[PDB]
């Protein structure tokens, strides 16, 4: 058990990947199992992304995007395109197309994490996108946990990163490069 | 399961006999609306949107003699505006609104059955005959015409930034 | 005293279950508790923000915000019929 002082739930089953005993607060017991492990992964996606986009929007910038940008850093890049869009600027509207997109995937997506708790077929999670066929050929189970894993220290790394932001105007590479 | 979406069940009223089947109804949209309703929906959708597909391109490409004198600048829909000052879009919905009648009768067997979804008979060449050639035909109507709705979708809003019209924003 | 015309159609709702029989929700009869409960939320959400960006009304009023203030009194009948659903095991 994680936690020998606190252990978890016996409303968690045990055969779920990334499970490590942790819940020390019971918070399984307060919400449908299959509704928090299709969040968690969502979470540590959602994570993924914005804290590997947090690097990359460090390393190397997409061309062009100085003149629209400058060089605010990663929180400040967001409130600035967004009050550029609030001109009626055409070339300032990624935002609104990122988050058009992911709405309409969310919203067509929606039915499967019903089905899921309904007892239907697919596990959280799983959208059987698997293009590449890499973890599906290969036998499979070990990148689940990798994903896991990945995603929760994605979670804990962006809160860092965007905290550290809003204390010193350093990005990732900044504020990982010296120590003030 | 379903075809298109393989995290989704696959959708209770869609089957793969009904035209351009690739079991993707997502929202269950098929479940709320009669099946027949929406089959004659998409048919009309697609036939319009083909038309008006056509149309942009066409109207890109030639004008018709003495409309350069009514309408000047105007690509898209622009000339919309400027023929109903005319009389051309109001002769244009009084035809369609006719056929549109007859269209709501037909709409009405539909839906007591008697009638498939957007068969109106108009086979005067022959192109079905076959009934394998049909069916083929079917489906590439179907498609092309779900194809139409998106270009033509993608073609008026590129002239409501633009205002170029297709061609001349894929030129410029 | 003589017949009484329904419209065709017509069938049976009185109930004392827990919950209506789904046949009182029409064309929504097949919908599942889930998707009304989304719809519910989704209604409630954007029938509010659309109804808070024309709280003072203007006399040009955008038409969209209009009708997207319709979904919040919508969204009343939607968790309703969720509830429904839930409780006939859809
Ligand atoms: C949005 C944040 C979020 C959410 C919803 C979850 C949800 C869950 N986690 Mg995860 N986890 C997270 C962040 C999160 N975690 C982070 C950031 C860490 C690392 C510091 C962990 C480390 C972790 C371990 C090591 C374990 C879990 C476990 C669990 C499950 C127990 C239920 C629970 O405690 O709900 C928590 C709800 C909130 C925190 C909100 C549930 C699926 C246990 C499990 O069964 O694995 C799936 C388990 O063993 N989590
Ligand atoms: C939470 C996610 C997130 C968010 C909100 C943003 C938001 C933004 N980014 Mg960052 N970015 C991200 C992730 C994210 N990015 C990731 C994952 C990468 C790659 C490591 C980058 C790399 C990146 C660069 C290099 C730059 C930005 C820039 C920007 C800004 C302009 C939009 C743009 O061009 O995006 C670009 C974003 C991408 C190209 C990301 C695409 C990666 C996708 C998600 C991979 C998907 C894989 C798979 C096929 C999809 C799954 C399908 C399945 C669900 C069905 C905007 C602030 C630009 C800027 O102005 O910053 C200063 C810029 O120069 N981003
Ligand atoms: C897929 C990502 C991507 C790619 C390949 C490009 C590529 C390009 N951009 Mg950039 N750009 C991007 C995303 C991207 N952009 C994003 C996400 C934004 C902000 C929403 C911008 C905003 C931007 C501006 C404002 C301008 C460019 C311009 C340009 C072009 C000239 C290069 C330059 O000026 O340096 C170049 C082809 C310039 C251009 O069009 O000049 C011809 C220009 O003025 N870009
Ligand atoms: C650590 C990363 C990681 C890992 C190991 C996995 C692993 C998995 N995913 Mg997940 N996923 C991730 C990230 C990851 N994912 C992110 C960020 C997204 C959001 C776009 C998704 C979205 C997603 C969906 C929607 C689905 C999966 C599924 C799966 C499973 C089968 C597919 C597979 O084997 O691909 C293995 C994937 C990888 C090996 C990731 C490749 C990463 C490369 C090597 C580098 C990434 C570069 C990146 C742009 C950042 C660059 C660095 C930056 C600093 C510049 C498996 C558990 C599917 C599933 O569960 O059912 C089959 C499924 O449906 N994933
Ligand atoms: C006004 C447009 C319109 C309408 C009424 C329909 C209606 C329909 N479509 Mg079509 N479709 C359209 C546009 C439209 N479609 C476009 C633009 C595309 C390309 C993305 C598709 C691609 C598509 C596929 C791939 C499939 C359907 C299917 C269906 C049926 C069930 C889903 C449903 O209720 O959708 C209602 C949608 C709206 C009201 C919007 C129904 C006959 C399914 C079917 O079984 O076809 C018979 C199916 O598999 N459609
Ligand atoms: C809604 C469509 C529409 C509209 C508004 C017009 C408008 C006009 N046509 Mg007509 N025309 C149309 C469709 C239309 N045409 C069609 C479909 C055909 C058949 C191909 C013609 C064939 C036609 C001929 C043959 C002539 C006109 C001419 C004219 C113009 C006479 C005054 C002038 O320019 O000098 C007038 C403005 C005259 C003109 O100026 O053409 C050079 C003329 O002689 N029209
Ligand atoms: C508080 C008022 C109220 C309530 C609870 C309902 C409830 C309902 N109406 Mg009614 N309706 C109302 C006011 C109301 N309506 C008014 C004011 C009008 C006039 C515009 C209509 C006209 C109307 C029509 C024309 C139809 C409905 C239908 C429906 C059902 C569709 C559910 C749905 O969309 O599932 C998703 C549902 C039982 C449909 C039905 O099946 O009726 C039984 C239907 O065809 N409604
Ligand atoms: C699924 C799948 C596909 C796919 C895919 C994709 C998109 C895969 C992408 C996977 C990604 C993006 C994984 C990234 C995880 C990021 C982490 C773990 C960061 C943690 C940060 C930390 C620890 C920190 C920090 C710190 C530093 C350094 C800087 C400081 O200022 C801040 C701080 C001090 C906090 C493909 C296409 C392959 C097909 C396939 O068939 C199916
Ligand atoms: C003969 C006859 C028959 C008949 C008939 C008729 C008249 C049939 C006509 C059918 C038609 C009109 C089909 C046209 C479809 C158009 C499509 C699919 C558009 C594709 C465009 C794309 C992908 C795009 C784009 C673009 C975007 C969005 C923006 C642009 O800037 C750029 C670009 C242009 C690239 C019938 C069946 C009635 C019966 C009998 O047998 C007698
Ligand atoms: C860009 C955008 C925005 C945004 C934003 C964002 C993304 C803000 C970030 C929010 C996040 C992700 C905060 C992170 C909280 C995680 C914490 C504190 C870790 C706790 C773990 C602990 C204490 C211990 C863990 C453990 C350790 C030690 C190891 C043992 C185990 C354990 C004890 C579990 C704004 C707001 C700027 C607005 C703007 O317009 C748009
Ligand atoms: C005449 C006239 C006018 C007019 C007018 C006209 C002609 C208006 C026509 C408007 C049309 C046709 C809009 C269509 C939009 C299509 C959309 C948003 C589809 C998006 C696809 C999505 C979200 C996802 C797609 C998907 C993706 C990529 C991946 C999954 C699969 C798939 C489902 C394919 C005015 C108004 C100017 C006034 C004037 O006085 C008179």
């Amino acid at each position: 058990r994680a936690v020998p002082f606190a252990p978890a739930p016996d409303c968690l089953p045990e055969n779920i990947p990334g499970y490590m005993g942790f819940d020390p607060l019971g918070l399984s017991t307060l919400c449908n199992v299959e509704w928090l492990r299709e969040a968690e992964i969502k979470h540590c996606r959602v994570a993924m992304l914005a804290a590997a986009g947090s690097i990359a929007q460090d390393l190397y910038q997409f061309p062009g995007v100085e003149k629209i940008v400058g060089s605010a850093k990663m929180t400040g890049v967001h409130d600035k395109i967004l009050a550029a869009a609030s001109t009626g600027d055409y070339k300032a509207q990624a935002m609104s197309q990122i988050l058009f997109w992911t709405s309409f995937l969310e919203i067509v997506t929606l039915p499967a994490v019903f089905e899921t708790m309904n007892g239907g077929p697919r596990k959280p999670g799983v959208f059987f996108f698997d293009p590449l066929g890499l973890g599906k050929g290969d036998k499979m189970g070990e990148m689940e946990l990798k994903e896991i894993k990945n995603g929760r220290l994605a979670m804990i790394g962006v809160g860092g990163m965007v905290h550290h932001y809003l204390l010193t105007g350093k990005g990732p590479i900044q504020f990982l490069s010296g120590i003030p | 399961m379903s075809e298109s979406v393989p995290f989704l069940k696959k959708p209770e009223a869609l089957d793969s006999s009904m035209a351009g089947y690739a079991g993707f109804d997502p929202l269950g949209l098929s479940s709320i609306a009669d099946i027949k309703f929406l089959q004659e929906s998409e048919i009309k959708h697609c036939r319009i949107a083909m038309l008006a597909a056509a149309g942009s391109i066409a109207q890109d490409i030639f004008t018709f003699p003495g409309v350069s004198k009514v309408v000047g600048t105007a690509k898209m829909t622009g000339v919309h505006d400027v023929l109903v000052k005319q009389g051309a879009m109001g002769q244009i919905l009084l035809w369609t609104s006719f056929l549109e009648v007859f269209g709501t009768i037909a709409l009405l067997e539909t839906l007591d059955g008697k009638r498939a979804p957007g068969d109106f008979k108009f086979d005067p060449l022959g192109f079905s005959k076959n009934a394998e050639t049909a069916k083929r035909y079917q489906l590439s109507e179907i498609k092309n015409g779900r194809l139409a709705m998106l270009a033509t979708g993608g073609m008026v809003h590129g002239y409501f930034i633009t205002g170029k019209g297709p061609l001349e924003l894929l030129t410029n | 005293f003589s017949p009484v015309p329904s419209p065709e159609g017509t069938k049976e709702t009185y109930w004392e279950t827990k919950a209506p029989s789904s046949d009182v929700l029409g064309i929504g009869a097949g919908v599942s508790s889930g998707n009304f409960a989304a719809a519910s939320v989704f209604a409630a959400l954007v029938g509010g923000y659309c109804t808070g960006q024309v709280i003072p009304l203007t006399v040009e009023p955008n038409p969209l915000f209009l009708a997207g203030s319709f979904l919040l009194p919508y969204s009343w009948a939607l968790h309703v019929a969720a509830w429904i659903q839930k409780n006939n095991g859809k």
